[PDB]
């Protein structure tokens, strides 16, 4: 049969998922059929909005037609709002196989479950303490600065050389 | 049809955190409205000379296209992504093909996305900074007490 | 005499001793002891670092 | 297990055929369910194996157990990722890839989606400090040659 075939992946390209980040989505569709795929449709609904959060990109899309032996990407950015284990599901995919053909349902891959890291421990693992740093040396301003110029003002008065 | 003076709202995201992102993924989101009333009207984005087929949402007017890259070639700076509607995406096929200029023929409109770089980590880290300071601090009230001890 | 090196004497001991206490901390805190739990770094650098200084004083004689 | 004649399986891999050591290798697995019953799609396996011999395994890759089901006249998609050890580069090895699936009724089938020998290529990605470092030698060695020569005569 040289109907239409598509390969979907559903993907995450985050080494990590951690609260209130950027989480990245990607939906590559392969068409390893022979003839052109027309009026492919994908649906997302596995995401609640309760969860994760729609930052960019739009989960259910239309693509006119797909030629034989090339690809599609679509990316997706969402932000978990809780921490904890979630199951990232199959999307749905439904494409005509042929012109005038039965509509063809497929399924995307599936991570699986995946945890969702806590916050508190990222920060203190590769957020940066520039302003931190800087407050820091201003604390320790007035307990080194001053007694030295205290120190160094008694230099000047009987530092007198010979 | 082809849309008659297309007005468009652009919207672009791009990653700023290696860290977590295994990947720099920029993403282009256009509300396209037209005078004619032109509903799902195929769509074509051409990033650097790629070819992206434009996604069309549920909802009529809304378009989106993403492309992703390299950390170590999503280089800081700005990005350019043309469109081109069917009419014009089959000449520009054609132009490539042939090997003829790509900017002979215009785009519908155009899209710039400004990336400002992610982030590799610091370049020096705080702490050897802070650490060379107060080091470098202490060396010099070293260097003032042995001068008094002496 | 005595109120000159009285006072200098303090200065300086109050400006060095302040110095190594903050410097030391800051380099156990982050790279010696950059791998302990926080309340168990902050129990060593913070008694290292005041606990050392408390015998280099006595050390520097 | 045999391949059961309803299902129809195919494999693409996303960045071609070769398969560069040290590398992250990707593809997708394919399955489509042209009989009236429902397919369920229990585990996915790769595994490295003798070109000589596939009888005796070299490296098992971690199983990626789906149990996800396809229903009759409906397609999924499966990702399988795996990383070859770096040294194994430039010598070839035997790649199966097998997909398992059972009917409703407690029937096992058994299809080998990829069964051919692949080779890990070499790679030069960078000039590295060891490639530096043979340069300084070697144009080192020339120079403590060329400056030796000329104090001795």
């Amino acid at each position: 049969e040289e109907g239409a075939r598509l390969l979907a992946s559903k993907s995450l390209l985050n080494r990590y998922a951690v609260e209130g980040r950027d989480l990245t989505l990607q939906y590559n569709i392969y068409n390893v059929g022979s003839s052109a795929a027309l009026d492919v449709e994908l649906s997302d609904d596995s995401f609640p909005p309760e969860d994760f959060g729609i930052v960019s990109g739009m989960l259910n899309v239309k693509w006119d037609r797909i030629a034989p032996a090339s690809n599609v990407s679509h990316t997706v950015v969402l932000r978990p709002l809780k921490a904890g284990y979630f199951n990232f599901t199959s999307a749905t995919v439904t494409y005509l196989a042929q012109e005038d053909g039965p509509v063809v349902i497929g399924f995307t891959s599936a991570p699986g479950q995946g945890g969702i890291l806590a916050q508190r421990e990222f920060d203190r693992r590769f957020s940066p303490h520039f302003l931190d740093w800087a407050a820091f040396g201003v604390m320790t301003l007035p307990s080194i600065g001053i007694p030295l110029l205290l120190w160094y003002s008694s230099k000047r008065k009987y530092d007198t050389p010979k | 049809e082809a849309c008659v003076e297309p007005q468009i709202t652009p919207s672009y995201y791009t990653t700023s955190d290696a860290v977590i992102s295994t990947e720099t993924v920029f993403i282009v989101e256009i509300s396209l409205t037209c005078k004619n009333r032109v509903q799902n009207m195929a769509l074509y984005a051409d990033v650097s000379g790629k070819q992206f087929p434009v996604t069309r949402g549920q909802d009529v007017g809304r378009y989106q296209v993403s492309w992703s890259l390299d950390h170590k070639s999503a280089h800081a700076g700005t990005y350019e992504v043309r469109f081109f509607d069917e009419e014009s995406y089959s000449l520009l096929r054609k132009a490539q093909r042939n090997n003829e200029d790509i900017s002979i023929i215009p785009p519908l409109f155009t899209v710039s996305v400004d990336h400002r770089g992610t982030w590799n980590g610091p370049w020096v880290s705080t702490e050897v900074l802070a650490a060379a300071i107060g080091l470098v601090i202490y060396y010099l009230a070293f260097s003032a007490k042995s001068h008094i001890q002496a | 005499k005595n109120e000159v090196a009285d006072y200098e004497a303090t200065t300086f001991s109050i400006f060095y001793n302040n110095t190594l206490f903050l410097v030391l901390v800051i380099v156990a805190s982050f790279f010696i002891l950059k791998n302990f739990n926080p309340t168990v770094n902050y129990i060593l650098s913070i008694s290292a670092s005041s606990g050392l200084i408390a015998l280099l004083s006595t050390g520097s004689k | 297990p045999e391949a059961s004649p309803s299902a129809d399986t195919t494999i693409l891999f996303v960045k071609g055929e070769d398969f560069p050591a040290n590398n992250i290798v990707k593809f997708l697995v394919g399955f489509t369910n042209k009989g009236t019953e429902d397919f369920i799609v229990e585990s996915l396996d790769a595994s490295f194996r003798y070109p000589q011999d596939y009888q005796f395994y070299i490296q098992n890759f971690t199983a990626l157990p789906l149990n996800t089901v396809v229903p009759p006249q409906r397609q999924a998609t499966f990702e399988y990722s795996f990383i070859p050890a770096e040294p194994m580069g430039g010598r070839p090895f035997g790649l199966v890839i097998n997909l398992n699936y059972k009917d409703l009724n407690g029937n096992v089938f058994q299809d080998a989606v990829f069964n051919q020998t692949v080779t890990i290529i070499e790679r030069e990605d960078g000039l590295d400090g060891e490639t530096i470092f043979m340069y300084m030698f070697l144009a080192g060695l020339g120079l403590l040659v060329v400056v030796g020569l000329h104090q001795l005569l």
